[PDB]
């Protein structure tokens, strides 16, 4: 499959993400088309903050799906 | 970032597969020229007499051809491909002579100046060559950029002359320049979305554009504004072909219908028969005045020949109802499926055919008819697991696979698994061996085991971009492709095919408990029964104790790797005695 | 009442408090848990703020916060996050109704994808509900310009090609966004942080009215006017005191008048002089992060 995922800048970035990998392979992926580090990463799908150590099939992501990209800001 | 390739293919493939994207004529010796989407070249005959229309083909492209010229009377073909390449051909032997590879991205246009002899070039990454014939054919050759531009062109024309050049791009402006001193000229702007077909005047004087709005356009070189504006077509216009003197216009695009609009009144129309698919790059046959014929191309694998002979006397009921020219064309494949297995492929492609594949002897073992796919592969289900260490690409209508550094050598079998005559093969490197057999490097004072068919293209291309080399399996012995292959193979090939390294191998722990060990990922569950009967004793073992995975008791020859994968959702097992 | 450890609840809980219609249904959720049997926290802390309105005219926020895996001690965290987490929180409507609308109402809506292969001029259609929009600040100096920026026809080349199953090969697409249904109050997340890992501390002059009908898939007559503004205060990712700003929504002579929730101190502003707070005409140290458009 080949999801959509907006970055910062507003840009769109493609991937194959091969749906029934975890979101760690995700995140990877994203930092080598990107150069982020995973620990900083916030991936947003739906509405809704895509938690780690789950596949993508729970998250019923299909055909072309964008992903929003954003960091974290503390306080 | 380089990966082999190879396809599956017949010997002589006398028929077009997956559509057509250009077209030309050879009015001096009766031939015609069809580049389409599959790589292949084919030289028909026009001639009505001809039975079985076929001449020699020229295959040496690995993906789309966008547009052929010919060139110097007919005697050269200049081809352009998705692939950055620009090659020079034969056309009176259908033997390719040169290539040029100063591209980035794909080629989608192709101009020809006749009084002048000059080519140019325009792709999607915005640059344009002015290129030179005459140094072409004799002959790293000089470049003449002319660029001055924002976004991907995707269609270009030049006058007779060679004195002005037109460029259409997504800006919907288009833009004039002049080869002789590469300036700019104008800036004729007023298009709502992308041209697509652009024809200039044999004195450069007016222009002809189609956008895929759905009008026409004519504008004028000697005041940069248009004039006027023609909407007769409800979808955009993909085709445009003219008269000698701009008297008449011949359009088709995704309407799925031919009009031929006039142009000193627009309201006089005659409506050619409409095709079954979108009529793309459509062509004329200028044998004399009026042009009594006219050849369609379309997305699928047929072209045919239009008589126009109810023009200028017919006085909205179309003209035509069949063409007078058929040529036949097969079938290009749309869904494939790889087996748990995976060494063969179940393909089902148009007409609704169903064909069984193999990959390691790259060969067709049978077909299995008219049957449902969903059934088909439902039954053809097996018990074991072998991870995948190649892809499949359905594009060009035909089967391509690609071989990746990081997994190509990512799969062990057995030796009886993989049905040969325990050795541990390996599935990526016995098909690198094959592959790359007659190269002098490798040999010695698919080893063993089976060969490759001796007509297989072989492809090292970069990761998604241009191919760096382009071999046949059988010609690898001579010099100049030894001379290439020494220098165009990576690394990692070599250290597997020339040098005898043994790629590394796979272990996986998993825990057991009487309710840490490291073992290899095809290590059968009979040998686990064999270690913990010996371990723990105060034939016999295969008799006395049995082991249970998530409360399934496990069949005494089955791996640990599909344990994993189709039991288990660490590995954790459980041992009960008796 | 309110220590200074805490500065993202608190904005949060006092941005929401005045949300329209939101202390009205939050009581009628715990008055259907009253008789049957964070809900029951939620309706704690907003009985004992509203004791404290009729004096004017310890709080204590941590039962929240006890209640509320990354939670954990003295730490710093984000405000957006802890809004999602209370609106996810608020799945406990469902359960409770399906045994036999405050988020699917106030903060949801959905959006139309659609994509164009340049070659075949075939379109495709998707739906995807949004409850915030993320618009970029500033490329690599409007709010209209951010939003078209963020939804507006927008061509995919490069390495980034559109697989058309059409065509079967690498092409190049077009993408658009259109708003179907448009909640009670849209809330707007700027994308303050640059990858270049840095902040921009130029600001956007953010409209007191906003429509949206040029980026909407149905003719609609509907304005939009800003009442709640939470800014940061740092200069870079690694903490900052969050501050919140609500407008009067319904007391005698406070009616349309801006408020400053500072720290531990209420303070009461006029609508021209914070208008000129947050625009960029003076070089500010507060950086706008999250804008809330209640409706009319
Ligand atoms: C956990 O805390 C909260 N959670 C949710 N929501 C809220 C606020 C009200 C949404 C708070 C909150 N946070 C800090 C407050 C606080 N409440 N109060 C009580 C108060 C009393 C009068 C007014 C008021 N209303 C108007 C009107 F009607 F004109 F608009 C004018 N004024 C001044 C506002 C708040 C207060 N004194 N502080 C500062 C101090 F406690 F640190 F001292
Ligand atoms: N970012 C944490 C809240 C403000 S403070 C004063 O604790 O840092
Ligand atoms: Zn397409």
């Amino acid at each position: 499959m080949q999801i959509f995922v907006k970055t910062l800048t507003g840009k769109t970035i493609t991937l194959e993400v091969e749906p029934s990998d975890t979101i760690e392979n995700v995140k990877a992926k994203i930092q080598d088309k990107e150069g982020i580090p995973p620990d900083q990463q916030r991936l947003i799908f739906a509405g809704k903050q895509l938690e780690d150590g789950r596949t993508l099939s729970d998250y019923n992501i299909q055909k072309e799906s964008t992903l929003h990209l954003v960091l974290r800001l503390r306080g | 970032k380089v990966q082999v390739s190879y396809v599956i293919r017949d010997e002589v493939e006398k028929y077009n597969r997956n559509g057509v994207n250009a077209l030309q004529l050879d009015p001096a010796l009766n031939r015609l020229f069809t580049a389409g989407r599959d790589s292949i070249i084919r030289i028909w005959s026009v001639n009505q007499h001809k039975q079985d229309p076929y001449i020699a083909s020229m295959e040496h492209h690995t993906d789309w051809v966008n547009d052929i010229v010919l060139c110097c009377n007919g005697k050269t073909l200049i081809s352009a491909s998705s692939d950055t390449t620009v090659k020079v051909w034969n056309a009176h032997k259908g033997f390719c002579m040169s290539t040029l590879r100063t591209h980035k991205d794909y080629v989608k246009a192709l101009a020809y100046a006749k009084d002048k002899e000059l080519v140019a070039s325009a792709g999607l990454d915005r640059q344009i060559f002015l290129w030179d014939v005459n140094t072409l054919t004799a002959l790293t050759v000089t470049t003449s950029s002319l660029s001055g531009n924002k976004d991907s062109i995707y269609s270009l024309a030049m006058n007779q002359l060679g004195t002005i050049i037109v460029s259409g791009s997504t800006e919907k402006v288009l833009r004039v320049w002049d080869p002789r001193t590469c300036a700019k000229l104008m800036k004729l702007k007023g298009h709502t979305d992308n041209v697509k077909a652009l024809l200039l005047n044999r004195d450069g004087t007016q222009c002809l554009s189609g956008s895929s709005d759905g009008t026409i356009r004519l504008w004028s070189l000697g005041q940069q504004r248009c004039i006027a504006t023609y909407r007769v077509h409800d979808e955009g216009v993909w085709a445009l072909q003219v008269n000698d003197a701009f008297t008449h216009v011949y359009s088709g695009g995704r309407d799925r219908k031919i009009y031929c609009t006039d142009l000193r009144n627009p309201d006089i129309r005659v409506l050619i028969c409409e095709e079954k698919a979108p009529v793309l790059k459509m062509e004329l046959d200028r044998s004399a005045d009026p042009p009594p014929a006219i050849w369609v191309a379309t997305t699928k694998s047929t072209v045919n020949k239009w008589t126009l002979k109810g023009i200028h006397n017919f006085r909205i009921t179309p003209l035509c109802t069949q063409p007078d020219q058929v040529i036949k064309g097969g079938a290009s494949i749309i869904q494939c499926h790889i087996l748990n297995d995976k060494r063969h492929i179940l393909t089902k492609d148009t007409n609704n055919n169903v064909a069984y594949w193999d990959v390691l002897k790259a060969c067709k073992v049978e077909d299995l008819g008219k049957v449902d796919f969903e059934d088909e592969i439902k039954k053809r289900f097996k018990m074991v697991y072998v991870p995948n260490w190649f892809s499949v690409d359905l594009k060009t209508g035909m089967l391509t696979i690609t071989l990746d550094e990081s997994d190509c050598f990512a799969a062990w079998v057995s030796a009886k698994d993989a049905g040969f005559s325990d050795p541990k093969l390996n599935l990526g490197g016995l098909l690198l061996q094959a592959l790359l057999e007659y190269w002098p490097r490798t040999h010695v004072n698919g080893n063993g085991y089976f060969q490759v068919p001796p007509h297989t293209p072989v492809i090292f291309g970069e990761a998604g971009g241009r191919t760096l080399f382009r071999l046949l399996c059988r010609d690898s012995g001579g010099e100049t492709e030894s001379m290439l292959l020494n220098e165009t193979v990576p690394q990692w090939v070599i250290d597997i095919t020339v040098d005898k390294n043994m790629p590394k191998f796979n272990k996986i722990p998993f825990y057991l408990q009487p309710h840490r060990l490291s073992a290899s990922d095809m290590l059968q569950v009979r040998k686990v029964m064999e270690h913990v009967y010996e371990k723990i004793i105060n034939v016999l073992a295969e008799e006395k104790i049995e082991l249970l995975c998530q409360d399934q008791v496990l069949d005494p020859n089955m791996d640990l790797r599909t344990v994993k994968h189709f039991i288990w959702k660490d590995l954790t097992l459980h041992y009960r005695q008796k | 009442n309110n220590l200074g450890n805490t500065c993202y609840l608190n904005s949060i809980l006092q941005v929401l408090y005045f949300c329209p219609g939101f202390k009205s249904g939050v009581k009628h959720l715990f008055n259907i848990i009253s008789r049957k049997k964070l809900i029951c926290s939620l309706q704690s802390l907003i009985i004992s703020v509203e004791q404290l309105q009729a004096s004017f005219l310890a709080t204590q926020p941590r039962r929240l916060l006890n209640t509320l895996p990354m939670y954990e001690g003295y730490l710093q965290h984000d405000a957006q996050e802890v809004l999602q987490c209370i609106l996810g929180n608020i799945e406990t409507c469902q359960l409770l109704k399906k045994e036999e609308e405050l988020v699917e109402k106030l903060f949801q809506g959905q959006l139309v994808l659609r994509t164009r292969c340049l070659e075949c001029e075939s379109l495709t259609e998707r739906r995807e509900d949004f409850q915030d929009i993320s618009v970029p600040v500033q490329e690599d100096k409007t709010l209209r310009w951010a939003i078209s920026q963020f939804a507006s026809v927008e061509r995919i080349v490069g390495e980034d090609k559109y697989f058309c199953e059409n065509c079967h090969h690498y092409t190049e697409a077009e993408r658009s966004l259109l708003f179907d249904k448009m909640p009670e109050v849209i809330t707007i997340h700027l994308k303050c942080f640059a990858a270049s890992l840095s902040k921009i501390n130029t600001p956007l002059l953010t409209p007191l009215k906003l429509s949206l009908e040029e980026w909407s898939t149905k003719p609609t007559n509907d304005s939009y006017g800003l009442f709640a503004v939470v800014m940061h205060s740092g200069i870079t990712i690694s903490s900052g005191h969050y501050t919140a700003s609500v407008k009067v929504t319904d007391l005698k002579e406070y009616e349309g008048k801006w408020l400053l929730f500072d720290d531990s101190e209420v303070k009461v502003t006029e609508e021209k002089d914070f208008l000129n707070s947050l625009s960029p005409s003076t070089s500010p140290t507060s950086t706008p992060y999250l804008l809330f458009y209640k409706k009319l």
